[PDB]
RNA sequence: GUAAGAGCCUAGCAUUAGUACU
């Protein structure tokens, strides 16, 4: 009766004219005939249509269009990784998938605390630039006569060449989805604060600390991950020294608090002191 | 053929005859052009623009100069030389340079609208301000928008009138 | 001259 | 207020009550029926989608095949509207698919029946004169065209051929004067006071006309 | 005629008939070449000719 | 407890001017009315009497043109409209020729 | 059910025009002042093609 | 089960009236409370029974555009319909025939109110900024006053000598018709306090109070007693809504002056207790803006009309 | 001698979603 859609994939307009093509397509996952919806998110947009069944949509809490999760807008991998949940059991076969469907007809995503991981790795404002014309394939080959009139983007494709071959079923299930792979390697580096070649440096530098955070407040921060050798304030730099007694505790404190944690609101950075 | 069979055309037909036959020759060769290298939607754009210009000659003489007789015009409409519905429209206020009757058929359009070319170019968004209609090739046939007395077709510089439309006149 | 009207009993729907 | 705003506020309420209750906007409004295209439109659509063997029109193949269940209807509609031996050309109303997949003759061959019998009685007479008077009647070869050649292009081959004379009886002026200037028209009295109107239901013919019709017939 | 997929004109009958013949030919050949029977063809006079000599599987 | 799956879908009934008018105040202009009745949304991005008169002038001028009832009309222009960065794409197409020709050590 | 089985399964039923617009008011799960450009709900013109 | 004190004789406590094919812009209960006059955007008037079937026993046609406002005449057998097709029409209810169609206005005849004590006379205020008074038996309009801004809502006072008109001009005016037999009379009373247009006007069951709904999303209650304070403003109500629709949203008093019902654009039927100035009922169920609400003459029944082509017809429990 | 199928190489039907950095 209404698509299950990412609210980015409805564009800025509070009013939406959308075309409703009942039996307009086959679900890109369950291969099922379903009701397609087509619309132009905004004036700079193209016409996007739903890509999957409504059920196959609301199973994995993903948009019918972008196949991204509905709460955070990250691919189904990145959300399944932060959800920590098992690999997809759902049958890849379509005899299997339709059998699972016809079963579930005749007779876990809404009750989770907001994962900081997903929240940390998500876009603040909407990726409206995802609702925009493809790139003019005749502009690429240099043979576009349509001039600036082309409804297609007059730019060249600037994309990872292992990407641009993404599979629907794999972006919906979560297997070898190169975009979420790139994203998790990003978070792998950001979760990779370099523990230096010096093994004995047992201090962590805490920079960017706004003044209302006190030294015992950052002590309340860092006591959990190991014994503190000494904590040292200097508000002139808005920064702090924290030395521990064991290296692995400062390793813990880097690994958990490297991806920019916020102590009582202050966006603070960690470095190996 | 319809005019060429049997009967006589009313008085005046000798003035407009060569121009009408020229317009029919142009439409005859538009139908015969080759379509490789251009969109599927643009097949009929030249046909629509030429149909417009032909009926605009008939309109120009019948209602703007009024050098055409009611019986000659009614003959041209009856013998299918003039599009009677489209010339009839151009008489309506607000439809003065309408490009095609397709543009205002509302069952013709997905959302039950007229076409975006009927919308004054100002009140449109930059997306629908340089794209010609996919059926007619008209960018703007809103009265007020018209360059050179006609619509803003796919290639109408928003140059000189002579380079952008057929200019019959009486030499 | 009964017209094309009907009255049927229906609850009032609620948004929550 | 003070007409420094109340001017445009009142004018906006005025124009909105105008637009909301317009004649294009009101309830029983029906949109006007579709007008005809120029024939060059379907002519070109059908010439370009020539034999449906290009990649450009391939997403049209589905609908083209889907037109097949309507091909009996189109056949019937074409053949019920075939010209009659006294016509050289019949222009015929037609609805066509936007792709060129089917064309239907959107006409019915409505005849004033006494007129139609006069017409075919003339045909009878003149055909028998010709079978009599003609030294050698060469019959058409069937099939008229050979199995391998593609059907003609009308635009190319028939659009500017001037047809030929059709079969018509030389009607005696001063005796057939009643039915003389119009017997061999396609729909002979379509724009006169002798039919209900151009929809060509309901004739009403005078007495000398029916007399000539009965005689010819 | 009301459907947005049909338009209207006036054509010479002979033109519509040439149309209707080309269209029925196109339909029936699309049905042949859709069933993947690329060893048959319909010619222009509507005879279905095998362009080969067919096996019983193909003949079937 | 919600209606649709990701929110509440509720029937609406307006007069058709209002959908279109609001959809195009925001759609084209960028800024329009919130459909909830709460303010406005977003950020913003005629004709005359001398000009009207001058167009009436040009109309009456085309009327003032002499008509020669002897003369047939000719068609002079006869189809003028019909007969009618690059740098990055140059470099890209160079890369295309490169990856094209490239499309077409051991030691002891 | 019987009229569904008769009509839905009957194919001579001539197909026709566009199923008219129905308005709906849709209130999202996630409404923030960035989604719908700071507007709360959405009106959707649902046009059957 | 649930046995909550059936008030009325209606089969159910909430009845939806369907059969219209357009927005329903104004409705009215018969003086004897067993008829419904519903005027739709479909330029048609449905006549419903209030009991035992809710049968629309007649659909009267004859307006060429939306019938914006309907009242009944004091005896209940004649109906006054006002429209957008510039034509107000008097009909006979039992019969299905139109009696007198006066079309003297130049633009949409938004508002009308027939006089409840005296002769068969009704006021009509339209888009031409002119509020005209119309006596039944003459075929000319008996009075014609000219404001400068299009008239949205008009009412005829309880006693029968003054006319209340409110519109886009931010102030509602009371005019005296016997004081004016001339063509450019100046207004008698200027009730100010609404911050923009007025949409609906109802005369109180005692005649001392006038209800004004405003797209100031505010219901205001003024007193019309010729001996008043400097500010005739008495009451303010908050809660309903007006949106871009700018529909003709009206007022009503319960037959006892105990409640006040407003139509709103948030699809809600609002019913305040006049005294405490607070919200008694906030009834949902309408899919379009609620255009006018009418309280049944005898019982506490409230019936609402919406821009969703239906009319809910039900009783109040508390 | 049926004629069925498995596969190998090469083998022209359907799709419009997705491409981020304190
Ligand atoms: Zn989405
Ligand atoms: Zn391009
Ligand atoms: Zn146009």
């Amino acid at each position: 009766d209404m698509p299950i859609v990412c609210e980015t994939c409805l564009g800025p307009n509070p009013f939406v004219r959308m075309q409703r093509i009942e039996f307009g397509g086959t679900c890109h996952i369950s291969g099922r005939p379903y009701t397609v919806f087509r619309w132009r998110p905004g004036n700079d947009a193209r016409y996007k249509k739903t890509v999957i069944c409504q059920e196959v949509a609301k199973a994995k809490n993903v948009c019918q269009v972008c196949l991204l999760d509905l709460e955070y807008g990250l691919p189904v991998q990145v959300r399944d990784a932060a959800m920590g949940v098992k690999p997809d059991e759902e049958p890849q076969s379509e005899v299997g998938k339709e059998y699972k469907l016809q079963m579930e007809a005749d007779a876990s995503y809404a009750a989770g605390r907001p994962n900081e991981m997903l929240q940390k790795l998500q876009r603040s404002q909407p990726y409206y630039k995802r609702n925009q014309a493809r790139v003019c394939s005749f502009f690429a080959k240099g043979q576009c006569t349509r001039g600036a009139e082309c409804p297609y983007r007059h730019e060249l494709p600037t994309a990872d060449p292992a990407l641009a071959n993404q599979s629907y079923k794999d972006r919906y299930y979560g297997t070898n989805d190169p975009v979420a792979a790139k994203m998790l390697k990003r978070v792998d580096e950001l979760n990779k604060l370099t523990p230096p070649e010096d093994t004995s440096i047992t201090t962590l530098y805490v920079g960017g600390v706004d003044a209302s955070i006190t030294e015992d407040d950052v002590r309340d921060a860092f006591y959990s991950f190991g014994e503190l050798a000494s904590v040292r304030k200097m508000d002139v730099k808005s920064c702090a020294f924290v030395t521990y007694t064991t290296r692995s505790a400062a390793e813990k404190a880097a690994e958990e608090l490297g991806g920019n944690p916020l102590i009582k609101g202050a966006r603070v950075k960690l470095m190996w002191g | 053929r319809r005019k060429l069979k049997g009967k006589k055309p009313p008085e005046g037909w000798e003035l407009i005859e060569e121009v009408i036959e020229d317009f029919e020759q142009q439409l005859k060769e538009a139908v015969n052009e080759e379509h490789e290298g251009k969109r599927k939607t643009e097949l009929t754009w030249k046909i629509h623009r030429l149909h417009w210009e032909k009926n605009r000659f008939i309109y120009d003489l019948m209602y703007q100069r009024k050098v055409m007789s009611k019986e000659l015009f009614e003959w041209l409409v009856r013998e299918k030389v003039a599009d009677g519905a489209l010339i009839a429209k151009w008489r309506k206020p607000g439809y003065e340079i309408l490009c095609s009757m397709l543009a205002i058929q509302k069952g013709n359009h997905n959302f039950g609208t007229t076409s975006h070319c009927r919308v004054p170019l100002r009140a449109r968004a930059k997306q629908q301000r340089i794209t010609p209609d996919v059926q007619t090739g008209c960018i703007s046939c809103a009265s007020g928008d018209g360059k050179f007395g006609g619509p803003v077709w796919w290639n109408t510089p928003l140059a000189k009138l002579e380079e952008n439309r057929t200019t019959w006149g009486q030499a | 001259p009964g017209g094309p009207g009907i009255g049927r009993a229906v609850g009032r729907g609620m948004p929550a | 207020l003070q007409q420094k705003l109340l001017e445009e506020k009142a004018k906006k309420w005025a124009q909105l009550n105008a637009k909301r209750y317009g004649d294009k906007r009101k309830f029983g409004f029906v949109e006007a029926p579709k007008e005809d295209m120029p024939p060059e439109h379907v002519r070109k659509i059908i010439r370009d989608h020539g034999d449906m063997s290009s990649r450009k029109f391939r997403h049209d193949k589905r609908v083209y095949l889907g037109a097949l269940k309507f091909v009996p209807h189109a056949v019937f509609k074409l053949l019920e509207n075939m010209p009659m031996p006294w016509e050289q050309v019949r222009h015929v109303k037609v609805i066509y698919h936007i792709t060129g997949a089917i064309t239907f003759v959107n006409e019915i061959p409505w005849v004033i029946e006494p007129v139609y019998l006069a017409q075919w009685g003339s045909m009878w007479i003149m055909m028998r004169r010709e079978k009599r008077d003609r030294r050698h009647f060469k019959r058409m070869r069937f099939p008229p065209f050979d199995d391998e050649e593609p059907p003609l292009d009308y635009a190319d081959n028939l659009l500017d051929v001037e047809p030929l004379e059709a079969i018509e009886m030389e009607l005696d002026e001063e005796e057939d004067a009643a039915v003389y200037e119009w017997l061999y028209d396609h729909q002979p009295l379509k724009y006169t006071k002798f039919v209900n109107g151009p929809s060509y239901k309901r004739w009403k013919l005078p007495l000398p006309v029916m007399a000539a019709l009965y005689r010819l017939s | 005629k009301a459907t947005k997929f049909f338009q209207s004109t006036e054509l010479d009958w002979v033109e519509v008939g040439l149309q209707v013949c080309r269209q029925g030919y196109n339909m029936l050949n699309l049905l042949i070449h859709r069933k993947n029977l690329n060893y048959l063809h319909l010619d222009y006079n509507f005879n279905l000719k095998p362009v080969k000599t067919l096996t019983t599987k193909e003949r079937k | 407890l919600k209606n649709h799956f990701v929110g509440h879908v509720e029937d609406a009934h307006m007069h058709p001017i209002h959908f279109e008018q609001q959809y195009h105040n925001f759609h084209a202009l960028g800024f329009g009315e919130a459909p909830s009745g709460i303010g406005v949304v977003g950020k913003p991005v005629r004709k005359t009497t001398q000009e009207r008169k001058a167009e009436q002038v040009a109309r009456a001028e085309r009327l003032a043109a002499p008509f020669d009832p002897s003369a047939p009309f000719s068609l002079q222009e006869r189809q003028p409209w019909a007969s009618k960065t690059e740098e990055q794409k140059e470099f890209i197409a160079k890369a295309e020729a490169a990856k094209l020709e490239a499309a077409a050590g051991p030691t002891s | 059910v019987v009229q569904g089985k008769l009509s839905s399964v009957n194919p001579t039923k001539l197909p026709g025009g566009p199923g008219g617009s129905t308005l709906i008011k849709y209130t999202p799960a996630q409404q923030g002042a960035q989604y719908a450009s700071g507007a709360g709900q959405r009106i959707i013109k649902m046009q059957d093609l | 089960k649930e046995g909550i004190t059936r008030t009325s004789n209606l089969s159910a406590p909430i009845i939806q009236l369907s059969g219209h094919a357009g927005e329903v812009f104004s409705m009215r209960f018969s003086p004897d409370g067993q008829c419904i006059a519903s005027g739709s955007f479909d330029k048609t008037i449905f006549l419903w029974r209030t009991y035992d079937e809710n049968e629309n026993y007649n659909v009267i046609a004859g307006h060429r555009n939306a019938v914006l406002e309907v009242h009944w005449f004091t005896d209940g057998e004649a109906l006054l319909s006002c429209s957008a097709d510039k034509t107000a029409r008097c009909w006979d209810a039992e019969t299905g025939a139109p009696i007198k169609k006066m079309g003297e206005h130049t633009a949409v005849v938004n508002s009308c109110c027939p006089l409840r004590r005296g002769a068969k006379v009704f006021v009509t205020g339209a888009d031409d900024s002119t509020v005209k008074v119309w006596d039944m038996r003459v075929k000319k309009s008996v009075h014609t006053l000219r404001s400068e801004f299009p008239v949205c809502a008009v009412a005829f006072a309880d006693a029968g000598d003054q006319v209340y008109s409110g519109g886009v001009d931010n102030a509602i005016k009371v005019w005296d018709l016997r004081r004016g037999g001339g063509a450019d009379v100046e207004p008698s009373m200027l009730l100010k306090g609404h911050s923009d247009s007025v949409t609906g006007l109802r005369v109180s069951p005692d005649g001392g109070h006038l209800l004004s709904n405003a797209m100031d999303n505010t219901l205001r209650e003024w007193d019309v007693r010729p001996y008043a304070p400097p500010n005739r403003c008495t009451k303010v109500f908050t809660g309903h809504m007006h949106n871009f629709e700018k529909n003709l949203l009206r007022c009503d008093y319960a037959a006892d002056g105990s409640k006040v019902a407003c139509g709103s654009a948030d699809r809600m039927v609002y019913i305040w207790d006049t005294s405490t100035r607070k919200l008694l009922y906030k009834l949902p169920g309408h899919s379009g803006s609620v255009n006018e609400v009418v309280f049944h003459s005898k019982e506490p029944i409230v019936a609402s009309a919406s821009s969703d082509k239906t009319i809910f017809l039900g009783e109040l429990t508390q």
